[PDB]
């Protein structure tokens, strides 16, 4: 009965699991591409200077 | 589906399980039989003593 | 037997589940590097052209 | 550093759904056992 309703709400817990790591993807892509905009920038400064 | 058929499969020994402990209780049933005519024929004994 | 039968099918169809999530992951990475390239380079030839 | 956490975290929700895996397998298991409640019923019966 427990382990029934345990793997239950563990579907649950899986998908909502799933769209958070889905969201951390793409936060991450989105960071690193701040990230190799950020370094193109000084590398424009840096031969700029 | 693989594991759906083997799901059906152990569902077919657990089956034949509840054959064998079917088995088991008609063997229960025997020995409750045997009891019962002990202690049946111990008390008409006694009665047809008394 | 059939029960050790159905815990290696099982390990393994998690182990395959796992690689999945991992192949699904790198793939969506892959897309997403895809169309911030896509829309970069038509921006870029959107400003040559126009 | 931010990456290093949700990384962290990443970490964390494979561990909790290899822990569902591990719970799943364990469902199984459990569906594949005995049950002696023939004896129950039979008794039951008996008894009404």
């Amino acid at each position: 009965d427990q382990m029934r309703q345990e793997l239950e709400q563990l579907e649950k817990a899986n998908e909502k699991l799933r769209e958070v790591n889905n969201s951390l993807v793409v936060s991450l892509q989105d960071v690193k591409n701040e990230e190799r905009d950020i370094q193109h920038e000084r590398e424009s400064e840096l031969r700029t200077i | 589906k693989n594991d759906d058929i083997n799901r059906e499969a152990h569902q077919l020994n657990e089956i034949r399980k509840k054959y064998t402990m079917r088995k088991s209780t008609i063997e229960t049933l025997r020995e409750k039989l045997d009891q019962l005519k002990r202690e049946a024929r111990k008390d008409v004994s006694q009665k047809i003593k008394d | 037997e059939d029960i050790d039968i159905k815990r290696k099918e099982i390990i393994n169809k998690e182990g395959e589940i796992r690689d999945l999530i991992s192949e699904i992951d790198a793939k969506a990475n892959a897309i997403n590097h895809e169309m911030r390239s896509i829309q970069r380079q038509a921006e870029s030839k959107t400003k040559s052209l126009t | 550093s931010r990456l290093k956490e949700i990384d962290g975290r990443l970490k964390s929700t494979k561990n909790e759904m290899r822990k569902t895996n591990f719970r799943m397998t364990e469902l199984k298991m459990n569906v594949g056992k005995v049950v002696d409640t023939g004896i129950l019923n039979s008794k039951i019966n008996e008894r009404k």
